[PDB]
């Protein structure tokens, strides 16, 4: 875990990534009138009225979804609020009660969350305030920036151990496993600049 | 619906003139006017008399003694009570329901009070009628749109030919104006669910304890097949019922699963009992999904609750030990396991959601309660995709329903809500126990034979009596408690023959003579065969059909008794075989039948057939394919051992299904072939008392044949 | 080319004809839609059987007599009276007034039958309901097959702008006019473009005014105006 996690900077990247991602959606969240988050409904007569998100423009398990203007549950502040895939089909379906964390860390707490007429999601406070949901579309200058120089950081790691690799004493068992851990780090990295 | 009353007299004048002038008033705009007697002739006027609407009393002479006896019966009953100076309310009258309307003894003016009243009745009428019934009154009077389906559009067609008006005048202008399609806006349509059909399906569900019920327009056999086509895919296994109706064996034959059938239990007079509780257990499920081949973990299970001669369950236990998450109450004869609380916990629908499960309930309507043929309803208790269950709703049912068959379906869920509804109930009930104690009294104070019926022996108590272990009048061995109950309003009469232990008596007469005895007077026995009669008192059976039951059983006494012939007596047997039935009575026939009885032994060979399951090779589902080709041929009676039967083999008696279609006849089910060998021979002596069996064909010598499949 | 003594017309059958059309299969410069006139005759109690394009229908069996006949006539010299004359919506159509009447407040009968033709002839309705009816649609698997696959919970909805190549569940039947289009169990691929365009039209002209929204059994209607179908998950 050691030599695929803080060897060449494989977890090192992670948590500095998570700031470029924190200040991102940051802005994101600035311009979210743009593109709101119109909800579908799915076909078939329920008793409730059930929901369904979107379809092929959103297929990761733990998406994250934007608000406008935002509030103070579990008294703090939230900028994005995630919610797993396996769960939502599940609750907007069958109804019951959602668990989601706030700001992709802690426990999926629970929110009150309905729907809208207007066919959105209502996030609902201790002061009954109301509060749109919206998804991130599909990069500013200043992102952009900071970026590179942690992409740029990812292929110096790399140039290492693509000229000492040849040591006889390292057993050649252990490097099939480094080179699939600095793939794993340069493919999530690659996706937040799509 | 146009009657007032007005109840007592002041003596005074000032206020009996306006009386009189409200009298010349009210018959102007329909409406009859009774005049009671004290305060316990207005209490019969309710009861007895539904069409009432207006009570006219002094508000300074019972203030008290009326608003609380009315209230118990009719809340939103109009109360026209005239007040006067010193007139005030009561601290006990805060929680009662009423309708006081105050009024003056003003001359000159019951011009003006006569509207208030036809206003005040059309208030009445717009409150207790659902909004599905008010918008087909209302589309009568006012919507009268061209060019729409169908082609009669309120009888404007049968008035052009002469046999049309014959059709036309029968039943009435509103009636022929009822009838419209999906085509109207301010009515929606029933596919869609919207509209006054979507809070028609709310309304039902609240007042009979539901989520969701739906209307189905096609009698209760077709809402039985809907619940299959969800819970059981292409190639599952259900729990379904061995006491099954001729509706579920299409199911079956419909979808490709693998059904397991229970053991009952039984005894010898005919009446099945129950589902044991060992049956319900884990280690029953699984065990008869390992020994038949191609069977994976039931998803569903089908329970008869109640049964064709009426015997409730214990929902309480089968709702935590049968671990079903789709378990089927087959409701098609108890609707009204709510309106009481004699029946707490004895149906799916009484209590609350279970926890990963879902009880579904075909609740007949057009059976023991009062709306047109062809309805039925679909009780959804929990979370599931409805969705799904939706879609084998509309390959069943047309586009274009009946909607005078919905209007009357959702009326039967109004006319018991309130306590004026369940006042049906609860009378219903007591006049049961009130006829089943004059029986017992009947029958010790007469001198001879008299009728029995199958209750225990302290009937005192009112409420569900329970099958004990220590009982002998069920007669069920080993039989467990807090299981099985008992419904008051099915009288089963126990006609004598038989003794207590099982065994068979000297003296005793059928219940197919009194059968047909009933029959002349115009009384339908619902079930008979053995030594059995059963019958329906629900709502519809008032105070007059229900004692003249009592005189009809006495004549029959009377007429044994004295030795009578059968051509004065059964006129309807004796135009069947006049030159067989000449010199014949009444203790000859009965005598020789029962000699029949005892000789072919038919308490053993029922009791032994019933019980044991025949092997069953394939599934109902490929038993129905090779018909589909015509791989379909018969064989003889004695013949059919190791075939496989395409039909449902139901005999009368009993009433239960004996092979089902798709089972094997080998040496383990020997006894279930001689149960079918000894009616052939029983019901060929004498005419009238033939064989009947659903599936045995008579032929010209007497010999019945089966339909199996070619090998 | 159409087969002799094969095809017989219905007398009782009457098919009422707009004009708006002329006889080679183009349009015109002056034409009224058959969707204006139906809700005029419904003012009156007369509920029109079939209306879309250019074209009517009514029902004239053994239940209509000689009133209803004659009546219609007189309905149908009304519309004339009240177009030449150039009269307000609001004094002629009290129904689609009580729906919007924002909107249609100083719109005039011949402002409206003059904007809604015009949108046939941009849009180019003749042209792409008749090709997109001939080429059918790709049949992968039988239609039973495709209720299978619902009854375990594989059914999801995409936009209609996003559905190339997919195989759908439910039977689209849009209105106008009122046959089926795609079969539940087939999928549009490069041989059924002119299909998918006879949807995306409809979106379109069906959005603008009040009253004359698009109308397809299979098609729900959202908030953003873009419908999405119920198609079969890969
Ligand atoms: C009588 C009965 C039926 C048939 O009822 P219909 O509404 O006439 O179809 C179906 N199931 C059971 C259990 C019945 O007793």
């Amino acid at each position: 875990v050691l030599m695929t996690g803080h060897a060449w900077q494989q977890q090192g990247m992670l948590t500095r990534l998570g700031a470029i991602v924190q200040r991102h959606l940051q802005l994101q969240q600035q311009q979210s009138d743009k593109t709101a988050l119109t909800v579908i409904r799915l076909g078939g007569i329920f008793s409730r009225r059930q929901q369904y998100q979107l379809p092929v423009n959103v297929t990761a398990s733990t998406l994250t979804l934007l608000l406008q203007k935002p509030l103070k549950l579990h008294d703090m502040e939230v900028v994005h609020i995630s919610f797993e895939r396996s769960a939502l089909e599940q609750w907007l379906s069958k109804g019951g009660e959602i668990r989601g964390k706030l700001n992709g860390i802690g426990f999926a707490q629970k929110l009150n969350l309905e729907v809208d007429s207007a066919q959105h999601l209502v996030v609902r406070d201790v002061s009954l305030q109301g509060s749109t949901l919206a998804l991130p579309g599909s990069l500013p200058g200043e992102i952009k920036q900071q970026l590179e120089e942690l992409e740029s950081d990812w292929r110096k790691q790399h140039a290492l151990f693509s000229e000492q690799q040849k040591c006889l004493f390292i057993p050649g068992d252990w490097l099939g496993r480094i080179e699939a851990s600095l793939q794993d780090v340069g493919a999530q990295i690659r996706q937040a600049q799509q | 619906m146009n009657v007032i009353a007005i109840l007592n007299h002041m003596g005074v004048y000032f206020k009996e003139e306006p009386i009189r002038e409200l009298h010349r008033a009210l018959e102007r705009l329909n409406f009859q006017i009774v005049y009671p007697n004290d305060r316990d002739d207005l209490l019969k006027l309710i009861e007895n008399n539904a069409r009432l609407c207006g009570v006219i009393f002094d508000w300074d002479k019972y203030n008290l003694e009326l608003c609380e006896e009315i209230s118990k019966m009719n809340e939103n009953l109009p109360l026209y009570a005239f007040a006067n100076t010193y007139s005030t309310l009561d601290v006990s009258l805060n929680d009662l329901r009423l309708q006081i309307s105050f009024f003056e003894y003003a001359l000159g003016a019951a011009e003006d009070i006569a509207n208030k009243i036809k206003q005040t009745t059309d208030e009445y009428i717009n409150t207790i009628l659902p909004p599905l019934t008010k918008a087909l009154f209302k589309y009568v009077r006012e919507g009268k749109y061209t060019f729409c389906t169908p082609g009669h559009m309120g009888g404007t067609a049968f008035q052009k030919s002469p046999v049309g008006s014959l059709f036309y005048d029968f039943f009435g202008p509103n009636t022929m104006k009822s009838d419209i399609s999906i085509s109207v806006s301010e009515l929606g349509s029933l596919l869609d669910h919207s509209g006054p059909h979507k809070e028609a399906e709310q309304y039902i569900a609240r007042v009979f304890n539901a989520d969701r019920s739906y209307m189905v327009t096609n009698g209760t056999s077709t809402a039985n097949k809907i619940v299959g086509m969800y819970s059981a895919p292409a190639g599952s296994t259900i729990l379904i019922d061995r006491n099954c109706h001729k509706s579920l064996t299409h199911l079956m034959m419909m979808s490709d699963v693998t059904p397991i059938y229970f053991r009952p239990t039984r005894n010898a007079y005919g009446i099945l009992g129950g589902i044991p509780q060992s049956e319900f257990q884990h280690a029953t499920i699984a065990k008869r999904v390992k020994e038949t081949p191609n069977a994976t973990w039931p998803v569903h299970a089908v329970i008869t609750n109640s049964t064709y001669d009426g015997l409730l369950y214990n929902t309480d236990f089968i709702k935590k030990t049968l671990d079903v998450k789709s378990i089927h109450f087959d409701s098609a004869w108890v609707p009204y396991t709510n309106f009481s609380p004699i029946y707490e916990g004895k149906c799916g629908m009484s209590g609350g959601r279970v926890e990963g499960k879902v009880i579904y309930e075909t609740q007949s309507t057009h059976k023991l309660l009062a709306a047109f043929s062809q309805a039925s309803m679909i009780h959804v208790k929990g979370d599931v995709n409805e969705e799904t269950f939706n879609e084998a709703y509309m390959m069943h049912t047309t586009t274009s329903p009946h909607y005078g068959i919905v209007a009357s379906t959702e009326t039967a869920a109004a006319m018991m809500k309130g306590n004026a509804g369940k006042r049906l109930i609860n009378g219903s009930i007591e006049r049961a126990i009130k006829f089943r104690k004059e029986i017992k009294r009947l029958r010790t104070e007469s001198d001879g034979w008299f009728f029995d019926v199958w209750q225990p022996d302290h009937i005192d108590t009112t409420e569900c009596w329970p099958l004990r272990s220590d009982s002998t009048w069920h007669g069920f061995k080993n039989i467990d408690n807090e299981h099985m109950y008992l419904d008051p309003i099915k009288v089963t009469l126990l006609t004598p023959g038989m003794e207590k232990d099982g065994t068979m008596s000297d003296f005793g007469i059928p219940a197919s003579i009194v059968a047909k005895y009933l029959d002349e007077h115009g009384i339908v026995v619902e079930k008979t065969g053995p030594y059995n009669l059963l019958f329906l008192f629900s709502i519809g059976i008032d105070k007059t059909k229900a004692l003249s039951l009592l005189r009809a059983l006495t004549d029959f006494k009377r007429a044994f008794d004295l030795n009578l012939r059968v051509k004065n007596m059964l006129p309807s047997l004796y135009r069947e075989d006049p030159e067989f039935y000449e010199n014949m009575r009444i203790q000859e026939l009965a005598q020789n039948i029962h000699k029949l009885i005892v000789h072919h032994n038919l308490p053993d060979l029922m009791y032994r057939a019933f019980e044991v399951l025949p092997t069953m090779v394939m599934t109902p589902y490929a038993a129905f394919q090779k018909e589909l080709h015509g791989m379909t041929e018969e064989v003889y009676l004695d013949e059919m051992v190791g075939r496989i039967n395409a039909n449902m083999i139901l005999p009368y008696p009993p009433g239960v299904p004996l092979v089902m279609p798709g089972e094997m006849i080998t040496e383990e089910s020997r006894p279930v072939l001689e149960f079918l060998q000894m009616l052939c021979e029983i019901g060929a002596h004498y005419p009238g008392f033939e064989t009947d069996i659903h599936g045995a064909y008579r032929q010209a010598d007497g010999r019945y044949t089966v339909k199996v499949l070619k090998e």
